[PDB]
RNA sequence: AGCCAGGAUGUUGGCUUAGAAGCAGCCAUCAUUUAAAGAAAGCGUAAUAGCUCACUGGUCGAGUCGGCCUGCGCGGAAGA
């Protein structure tokens, strides 16, 4: 398991790619094999995107590091984060075609401009 | 949805192929001759993994993969048999140009980010059969 | 830096010591240097957890007796024959 | 099997086994089997236990046996009256008092040693414990 | 039902349960593993 | 602790064997994507498939894990 020092290092890692990423979408990752998700790590590394599955009370303290503070209620339920550090968008298009093609999970509520974009309206990004 | 490793220009023996892919509802000779006509380009004496994708209507589509890191470092180290005791005994040498060639073949087959990732995984199948990287 | 707490012993010998050990303390001694040797008692548990670390043997400790710190080093230890316990300890003033 | 090559005397007084042990400490290996109970070990028993812990380590590391069966023991056969002389020497024993260290070992992990001395202990008549070497 | 003075857990699935002042070993996996002390 | 999800790639690692494909045996036991996934802990196949385990994310919501020293008990304990 993870030491307190580990979790500290990881709040620092996700906070450091947080302050540096333009668009961040939070989704449900559940019901998916490591095959299809290694495929969203290939289409994630190819789209300039940072793909992570991180603890929710760890993402509360990593998101408290601004301006993602409106996502703390999308942290109840399984949580995977796509940070596009290079480009905005290219996460919210890829997660909806991944979620429509696999017919699994959600892609629930995202973050851009310092704001939360709801499930139906991330069609902006 | 069965996976095989079958010699390059060869198919239809009873113990290796017929039972293992044919008890799943799949044509034996259609697969045999379409796989020996697709893999007639693979070098002689290389088993090539073929992933047989079988459907509820018994007609299939197969993805022929590239010859294994094990078998491609068997042919590129010049060897026949890898080490029966790996990294204890060293049976041949594959230069890093052949690790990047076998990991461009396996770049067609892998999960690697960069040719560094795939050449380090074929580095691992180079140390797993005892073959030195030189 | 390990800190041991101790009182001077008012009696001596087999009886005093066996009583002391029944009561879950044990006797020790501090000698060396210029002064006269000092007979003290210790709380068994405390010192058994302190000597649980090898540092205890190679380091200068501080023994507080009557509010007074003497700086010592571990010199020698008698242990009970089969039990995990401490029979007695020599400290040399360091 | 252990037994003195040659002795000054052939037979010996019964003796009493009293007091505590000398050599209660681990002078060689990292680990030890200490004797908590009190009694004689026959040579045969020493043999068995040694063979067990040797089995356990898969013939790794190194073992010492810190007890030797020097005292001769005597027995009269069946259907024999009293007196008529001292009995013949059947076997050897070592007299063990609580605190002694019979077996030492090193060149092996802690866990493995705990298990080895356990399996060796099963073949011994005296209640025994596991000790670790201490600095000083 | 092996019946003896020494009873253990002979796999991960074994369970030590005392019924009526008797120590027992109940297994999910293995009927050979059922043990009663006595 | 229990419930939901995953437990992948090179790969069927080499050797060997009619077959060894994590899972007869011998040896290496690396690296990738990774939240996590051992060249796999047990069951399984002719060899495969398959069922779980190690490990992780979700849910839950406050204690919990196993050693030590001891006090008194339990089994061990069948006869005219
Ligand atoms: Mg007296
Ligand atoms: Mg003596
Ligand atoms: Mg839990
Ligand atoms: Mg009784
Ligand atoms: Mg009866
Ligand atoms: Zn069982």
């Amino acid at each position: 398991a993870l030491n307190l020092q580990d979790k500290q290092a990881i709040v620092a890692e996700v906070s450091e790619v947080a302050k540096g990423a333009l668009s961040a979408v939070v989704a449900d990752s559940r019901g998916v094999t490591v095959d299809k998700m290694t495929e969203l790590r290939k289409a994630g590394r190819e789209a300039g995107v940072y793909m992570r599955v991180v603890r929710n009370t760890l993402l509360r303290r990593a998101v408290e590091g601004t301006p993602f503070e409106c996502l703390k209620d999308a942290f109840v339920g399984p949580t995977l984060i796509a940070y596009v550090t290079e480009h905005p968008g290219a996460a919210a298009r890829l997660f909806k075609e991944f979620a429509k093609a696999n017919a699994k999970f959600e892609v629930k509520a995202a973050a851009f401009e310092g704001e939360l974009i709801p499930a139906s309206q991330i069609d902006r990004l | 949805y069965v996976k095989l490793q079958v010699a390059a220009g060869m198919a239809n023996p009873s113990p290796p192929v017929g039972p293992a892919l044919g008890q799943q509802g799949v044509n034996i000779m259609e697969f045999c001759k379409a796989f020996n006509a697709k893999t007639d380009s693979i070098e002689k004496g290389l088993p090539i993994p073929v992933v047989i994708t079988v459907y509820a209507d018994r007609s299939f589509t197969f993805v022929t993969k590239t010859p294994p890191a094990a078998v491609l470092l068997k042919k590129a180290a010049g060897i026949k048999s890898g080490s029966g005791k790996p990294n204890k005994d060293k049976v041949g040498k594959i230069s890093r140009a052949q690790l990047q060639e076998i990991a461009q073949t396996k770049a067609a087959d892998m999960t690697g980010a960069d040719i560094e990732a795939m050449t380090r995984s074929i580095e691992g199948t180079a140390r797993s059969m005892g073959l030195v990287v030189e | 830096m390990f800190t041991i707490n101790a009182e001077v012993r008012k009696e001596q010998g087999k009886g005093a010591s066996r009583r002391l050990r029944a009561a879950n303390k044990f006797p020790a001694i501090i000698y060396g240097g210029k002064e006269a040797p000092l007979a003290i008692e210790l709380d068994h548990d405390k010192v058994m957890n302190m000597q649980a670390k090898a540092e205890f043997y190679s380091e200068v400790l501080t023994i507080v007796v009557d509010g007074k710190e003497i700086k010592v080093k571990a010199q020698d230890v008698q242990r009970h024959p089969y039990k995990p316990k401490l029979q007695h300890i020599d400290f040399v003033r360091a | 099997m252990l037994q003195p090559k040659r002795t000054k005397f052939r037979k010996m007084h019964k003796g009493r086994n009293r007091g505590l042990a000398q050599g209660t400490d681990v002078s060689f290996g990292s680990f030890g089997l200490k004797a908590v109970g009190r009694g004689r070990l026959t040579a045969r028993q020493i043999e068995a236990a040694r063979r067990a812990m040797t089995r356990a380590v898969k013939r790794q590391g190194k073992i010492w046996i810190r007890v030797f069966p020097d005292k001769p023991i005597t027995e009269k056969p069946l259907a024999v009256r009293m007196g008529k002389g001292k009995g013949n020497v059947e076997y050897w024993v070592a007299l063990i008092q609580p605190g002694k260290v019979l077996y030492e070992m090193d060149g092996v992990p802690e866990e493995l040693a705990r298990e080895a001395f356990k399996l060796a202990a099963a073949k011994l008549p005296i209640k025994t414990t596991f000790v670790t070497k201490t600095v000083m | 039902m092996k019946v003896r003075a020494s009873v253990k857990k002979l796999c991960r699935n074994c369970k030590i349960v005392k019924r009526d002042g008797v120590i027992r070993v109940i297994c999910s996996a293995e009927p050979k593993h059922k043990q009663r002390q006595g």
